[PDB]
C-alpha cells in the first residue's frame, strides 16, 4: 500500500529498555491479566503456576544488578525490563505493540487515515497508513512534530 | 571485598486493580446478630428551674440525643438523614436472642433481670439520687421478666423512647425466621431430583421445631439484564460456564486409544507412499481431548454460552463428526458465522456431489442458512424430513418451579433423530459419485463407515449427554435466557471425534456433593444479588423522595458492583450505571426497607427538633416583643409557631444567590422569617441583651454577601448567670426583638418510656443445609432415563 | 471526564474489530481520548460562533 | 441591532431527541438482509452504545 | 463516549473579557472606519488628484 496518497512512520526502539513505560505498568498490567486468566479456569496445578508466574512478575519488578568496576562490586536499583530472558522477546514485541498502538490515538485528533499495517520486530518497529486525500510536506512534517 | 550502591528515584504506577473472585471462594453471607438494643435518645440529668427562673435543690432527667453531631446547612443535614439511614439498614438485625444481652436489676423486688446495663445504670442513678421519688423505684421493683417456655417466649423489661420501640418492635414482628422441620428440608429440593430414581438421599439427624433457617431470596430478575447490558451479560456468561466446568465428571475407564485407532488404522488399509486425505482423519484422535470435549460442550449448553468452530477443510473427518454434534445440538446455540461456514462446506465436498449437483453459489449475508434453500433443492425422502428437523430445531423456554429451562425436544433426548440422519446416509452410501472419481468415493465411504459403525454408541453417548444435561439444568436458580454472546469458545472437531470415538459401556454422573455445591453456589448468588439489588433500591427510592439534588448516583452502583466481587469496576463507563440506575428507579422497594424508610420520614423533623446545636430558623419583627418562660433555661428568644411574617428559605438562597429581596428588606427594616439549618452561640450574659445584638450580625450580608459567617446569638436567662438579681429586684418583664424558631427538650416519663420486648427462647440456626444430608448414586450401568429405559447399555 | 479505559474495554470486547476485517488484515478501535474531547468542543463552539 | 443564528428552541433543550431514539432503538432491532451476520451483532450493538 | 456529570461554564471573569475584547475590536474597527472616510474626503474636495 505504498502510494503517492499513503505514508510509513518507522522508528528505532532500541533504546527504550532503561525507560519509564518498561517499569511498574507493563508488570501489573501482566499481573492483571492473570488474575483474569486466574478466574477464567478450575484446576489447581495451574493456578498454583500462575502465582508462581505472578510472584516471579513481583520479583522482576525490583531487581538489583551485579557489576563489577575493577575489584569493588556495585549493585544498582533496576526495576524494569531487559533482555536475557526466556519471555523478553516477545514480550518487548508486545510491550512495543501496546506502546505504539496507545501513541497512535493522537494522530487521529487530527487526520484520518487508515491503518493498514503496524509491525515491531525487537529493536524497531513501522506503521503504514493511507488517507483520504494525497499527501504534502506540511502534513508530514506537523505529523512529525 | 567489597559493595557499592546506587540508589535512584523512581515514579510508581497505581491501577484500580479491581478485587475479584470466582463463584466457588465466593462466601454465602453472615448473618447480623444483635449488638447494644440500638438506641437513639439517652437521659441525661440537668438542673432546673422554678417558673419566675430561680432554682431548686433537685435536678431532672431529660431525653438528650446520643451524638449531637448535626451540619449546618439543610443539604447537608439530609446528607446526615442518608447516611442515618444507612446506618440503621447497616445495623437491621435478621434475628435476635435477648437473654444473651440481658443483666439483672439491682432494685427488683423479686430479684429479675432486664435487657441492657445502661437501663440498668439509668435505675440505679435514679435510685441513688437523693431527690427521686420512691414512685420509680416501686416501678423498678414490680419491672421484670415474664416466660412461657410451653411456647418458648420470654418477655424483658425495657427503657426507651418511642421511636425506638417503633424499630426493635419492628425488628422482633419482622424477624425473618420460620420453624424447621424435615418436611421442609425435603420441600427445599427440587421436585425432578426428588422424582429421581438415580440418587438417593438419607439423613442421620432429625432437627427439633427449636431450630430455626433462612430462607433465600431466589427472586427473579428485576432488571432484565440479559436485555442491552452485553458486557455483563457475557462475563456472567462465561462465569457461569467456568462453573459448569467444574462440575462435569471426569471419564471413568475408557476403551484403550491404542487399540481402537489400531482398529481403524486396520480398517483404513493405508499407503506409506501416498497421501491418503484419509489420514488426516486420524488428527487429534487422544485421550486428554475426549474428556475436553466432553466437558466444553456440556458446560457451554448448561451456561447458554455461543461456542465458535476451527476445522481445517481438509480433514473430513472433523465435519464428519461436526455432523453429527449440528444435528443434535441446536444452530443458535452455536455463532452464526461458524456453523454456517462450516455447514456450507459440508454441502459443497460430501453431498450435493453424490446426487450429482452444481456446487452452490451461497452467499455470505444471506438470509436463509444453506439448509433451508437445501431443504427444497434436494430430492430424497429421509434428508428432506432431517432438514425440516433441523430447521424447527430449537430449545423450548419453559418457566417450571420460577426459573427458566431450555428443553429438548423429548424426541432429541431419546436419541433417535439419529435414526432419519443414519437413514439418510445409508441411502447416500448405496450412491455412486456419478460426477466424481472412485477415491473420492473410497475416502469418503471409508470415513462415513468409521461413524457409521458406532451407531448406538452414538444414541447412548446423546442420551447420556442428555440426562446429565437434565440433570444439571435443575439445579439452577437464575434464569437461562437465549440470546446470543459477545464471545465464543474455540472448538475443535478433532476433540469431538476423539469422544465420539472412545466410548462404551460406562456411565458418568454428577456426584450429589457436586450438585449440592453447584446448586448451593447458584443459591448464594442469586441470593446475594437479590439483596444488593434491595439494597441500591432503597438507596435510590430514598435518595429521590428526598431532594438530594447535588449528589451523584455514581459511588452507590460502585459499591453495589464491589460487593459482587467478580466486575471490573475500574472499567465499567457511568452511562451503563446510569441505565441500571434508570431501570432501578422503577422497582418496588422491599417491605423491611419501605417500612423503615416511611418511619425515617415521619419522625426525621420529630427527631430534628431536638439536638439543641442547631435552631430551625428565626423571625425579625423590628418591635419588642416579650419573653417566653421556661425551666431549664429561664426567658429566652424562643420561637414555636412561625405564624404572620412570611419566610424565605435559605438553600434556596444558596442554590439561587439572590440577595436583592433580603437587602431591600433590610434597609427598609422590613419584618421577615428565615426558614434554614443553623449554629447559634449561648450568650449568658444580659449586657449583650439590652444592646440587641443578634440583629446586629446580619448588617455584614450585605456588605459581603457570604453567608457563611453568619452565627446567631441565644439569650439564655437563669439562676446561673451572674445577674440574675435584676430580674429579682427590678420588677421588669424581659422583653426582646428577634425571637428564634425552635422547640424545647420533651421531659423524661420513665412511666411511659418502659415497654416489655417480646422474643423468642433458645432457638438455633443453621446455614449450610445440604450438610446434615447424606447422598448416593446408583451403579452407573444400573442407570435409567425418563424413558425408563437404561442409557449406555449398547456394546 | 471518564475514564477512557472504560469504553475501549466494551467497544473492545463486542465487536471484535480485530475479527471483523480480514484477520490477516489490521484493524482496530480509534482514539477515544482527552485532548480531543475539548479539542473538538473548542471547534465546534468557535466555528459556530465565528 | 445584532443578528443571531438560533435554534428551534425545542432543541436548547433536549425533548424532540426523544423521537430520534425512538427510531434508532427501531432501527437496531431490524435485519440487514444485504449484509453479513457478524457484521451486522457488530454493527447493531455499535448503535446500541450511542 | 466520555462526558456526564461535570458541568462547565464560563467564569464572570471570561464574560467580561470577552465583552471587553470584542466591544475594543468593534470600537476600533467603527472609529478607524470614520477616520479614513474623513481623511478620503478630504484628499477629494480639495481638488487632490
Amino acid at each position: 500500500f505504498l502510494s503517492n496518497n499513503s505514508m510509513v512512520l518507522y522508528t528505532d526502539v532500541s533504546q527504550w529498555d532503561s525507560s519509564q513505560h518498561n517499569t511498574q505498568p507493563f508488570r501489573k498490567g501482566i499481573i492483571m491479566g492473570l488474575d483474569m486468566l486466574a478466574n477464567m479456569t478450575n484446576d489447581a496445578r495451574v493456578i498454583q503456576t500462575l502465582n508462581l508466574y505472578k510472584q516471579t512478575q513481583i520479583n522482576l519488578m525490583d531487581s538489583y544488578v551485579q557489576i563489577p568496576d575493577g575489584n569493588v562490586i556495585k549493585k544498582i536499583q533496576y526495576g524494569a525490563v531487559a533482555s536475557g530472558e526466556k519471555q523478553t522477546k516477545a514480550a518487548n514485541s508486545i510491550a512495543n505493540l501496546a506502546l505504539i498502538k496507545t501513541v497512535l490515538s493522537r494522530i487521529s485528533n487530527k487526520y484520518s487515515f487508515a491503518t493498514k499495517i503496524i509491525r515491531v520486530d525487537g529493536d524497531d518497529n513501522y506503521a503504514v497508513l493511507q488517507f483520504n486525500t494525497e499527501v504534502t510536506k506540511q502534513m508530514v512534517q506537523d505529523v512529525s512534530n | 571485598v567489597q559493595y557499592e550502591i546506587l540508589q535512584k528515584t523512581i515514579p510508581t504506577f497505581e491501577p484500580k486493580e479491581s478485587i475479584l473472585k470466582k463463584l466457588e471462594d465466593i462466601k454465602p453471607e453472615q448473618v447480623k446478630k444483635q449488638t447494644k438494643l440500638f438506641r437513639i435518645f439517652e437521659p441525661r440529668q440537668l438542673p432546673v428551674y422554678r417558673a419566675n427562673g430561680e432554682k431548686e435543690l433537685r435536678n431532672r432527667w431529660y431525653w438528650k440525643l446520643k451524638r449531637d453531631t448535626l451540619p449546618d446547612g439543610d443539604y447537608d443535614v439530609r446528607e446526615y438523614f442518608l447516611n442515618l439511614y444507612d446506618q440503621v439498614l447497616t445495623e437491621m438485625p435478621d434475628y435476635l436472642l435477648l437473654k444473651d444481652m440481658a443483666v439483672e436489676n439491682k432494685n427488683s423486688r423479686d430479684a429479675g433481670k432486664v435487657v441492657d446495663s445502661e437501663t440498668a445504670a439509668i435505675c440505679d442513678a435514679i435510685f441513688q439520687d437523693e431527690e427521686t421519688e420512691g414512685v420509680v423505684r416501686r416501678f423498678i421493683a414490680e419491672m421484670r421478666q415474664r416466660v412461657q417456655a410451653d411456647r418458648n417466649v420470654v418477655n424483658y423489661p425495657s427503657i426507651l423512647h418511642p421511636i425506638d420501640h417503633a424499630f426493635n418492635e419492628y425488628f422482633l414482628q419482622h424477624q425473618l425466621v420460620e420453624p424447621l422441620n424435615n418436611d421442609i428440608i425435603f420441600n427445599y429440593i427440587p421436585e425432578r431430583i426428588r422424582n429421581d430414581v438415580n440418587y438417593i438421599l438419607n439423613m442421620d439427624r432429625n432437627l427439633p421445631s427449636t431450630a430455626r433457617y433462612i430462607r433465600p431470596n431466589l427472586l427473579q430478575d428485576r432488571l432484565n439484564l440479559h436485555d442491552n447490558f452485553e458486557s455483563l451479560w457475557d462475563t456472567i456468561t462465561t462465569s457461569n460456564y467456568i462453573l459448569a466446568r467444574s462440575v462435569v465428571p471426569d471419564l471413568k475407564e475408557l476403551v484403550s486409544t491404542e487399540a481402537q485407532i489400531q482398529k481403524m488404522s486396520q480398517d483404513l488399509q493405508l499407503e506409506a507412499l501416498t497421501i491418503q486425505s484419509e489420514t488426516q482423519f486420524l488428527t487429534g484422535i487422544n485421550s486428554q481431548a475426549a474428556n475436553d470435549c466432553f466437558k466444553t460442550l456440556i458446560a457451554a449448553m448448561l451456561s447458554q454460552r455461543t461456542m465458535s468452530l476451527d476445522f481445517v477443510t481438509t480433514n473430513y473427518m472433523s465435519l464428519i463428526s461436526g455432523m453429527w454434534l449440528l444435528t443434535v445440538v441446536p444452530n443458535d446455540m452455536f455463532i452464526r458465522e461458524s456453523l454456517v461456514a462450516c455447514q456450507l462446506a459440508i454441502i459443497n465436498t460430501i453431498i450435493y456431489p453424490a446426487f450429482g449437483m452444481q456446487r452452490m453459489h451461497y452467499r455470505n449475508g444471506d438470509p436463509q442458512t444453506p439448509f433451508q434453500i437445501a431443504e427444497q433443492q434436494i430430492q430424497n425422502f429421509q434428508v428432506a424430513n432431517w432438514l425440516h428437523f433441523v430447521n424447527n430445531n430449537q430449545f423450548r423456554q419453559v418457566v417450571i418451579d420460577g426459573v427458566l429451562n431450555q428443553v429438548l425436544n423429548d424426541n432429541i433426548r431419546n436419541g433417535h433423530v439419529v435414526n432419519q440422519l443414519m437413514e439418510a446416509l445409508m441411502q447416500l452410501s448405496r450412491q455412486q459419485f456419478p460426477t466424481m472419481p472412485v477415491d473420492y468415493k473410497r475416502s469418503i465411504q471409508r470415513g462415513i463407515l468409521l461413524l457409521s459403525n458406532r451407531l448406538g454408541q452414538l444414541v447412548d453417548l446423546t442420551r447420556l449427554l442428555a440426562y446429565n444435561y437434565e440433570t444439571l439444568m435443575a439445579c439452577i436458580t437464575m434464569n437461562m435466557q437465549h440470546v446470543q454472546t459477545l464471545t465464543t469458545e474455540k472448538l475443535q472437531l478433532t476433540s469431538v471425534t476423539s469422544l465420539c470415538m472412545l466410548i462404551g459401556n460406562a456411565t458418568v454422573i454428577p456426584s450429589p456433593q457436586t450438585l449440592f455445591h453447584y446448586y448451593n453456589v447458584n443459591v448464594n448468588f442469586h441470593s446475594n444479588y437479590n439483596e444488593r439489588i434491595n439494597d441500591a433500591v432503597a438507596i435510590i427510592t430514598a435518595a429521590n423522595r428526598l431532594n438530594l439534588y447535588q449528589k451523584k448516583m455514581k459511588s452507590i452502583v460502585e459499591d453495589f458492583l464491589k460487593r459482587l466481587q467478580i466486575f471490573d469496576i475500574s472499567r465499567v463507563p457511568d452511562d451503563q450505571m446510569y441505565r441500571l440506575r434508570d431501570r432501578l428507579r422503577l422497582l418496588p422497594v422491599e417491605i423491611r426497607r419501605l417500612d423503615i424508610f416511611n418511619l425515617i420520614l415521619m419522625n426525621m423533623e420529630q427527631i430534628e427538633r431536638a439536638s439543641d446545636k442547631i435552631a430551625q430558623g428565626v423571625i425579625i419583627a423590628y418591635r419588642d416583643m416579650q419573653l417566653e418562660r421556661d425551666e431549664m433555661y429561664g426567658y429566652v428568644n424562643i420561637a414555636r409557631n412561625l405564624d404572620g411574617f412570611q419566610q424565605i428559605n435559605l438553600e434556596e438562597l444558596m442554590r439561587t444567590g439572590d440577595y436583592a429581596q433580603i437587602t431591600n428588606m433590610l434597609l427598609n427594616n422590613q419584618p421577615v422569617a428565615l426558614v434554614g439549618a443553623l449554629p447559634f452561640i449561648t450568650d449568658s450574659s444580659v449586657i449583650s441583651l439590652v444592646a440587641k445584638l443578634d440583629a446586629t450580625v446580619f448588617a455584614q450580608i450585605v456588605k459581603l454577601r457570604k453567608v457563611d459567617t453568619l452565627k446567631p446569638i441565644l439569650y439564655k436567662i437563669n439562676s446561673d448567670s451572674n445577674d440574675f438579681y435584676l430580674v429579682a429586684n427590678y420588677d421588669w418583664v424581659p422583653t426582646s426583638t428577634t425571637k428564634v424558631y425552635k422547640q424545647i427538650p420533651q421531659q423524661f416519663d420513665f412511666r411511659a418510656s418502659m415497654h416489655m420486648l417480646t422474643s423468642n427462647l433458645t432457638f438455633t440456626v443453621y446455614s449450610d443445609l445440604l450438610a446434615f444430608v447424606s447422598a448416593d448414586t446408583v451403579e452407573p450401568i444400573n442407570a435409567v432415563a425418563f424413558d425408563n429405559m437404561r442409557i449406555m447399555n449398547e456394546l
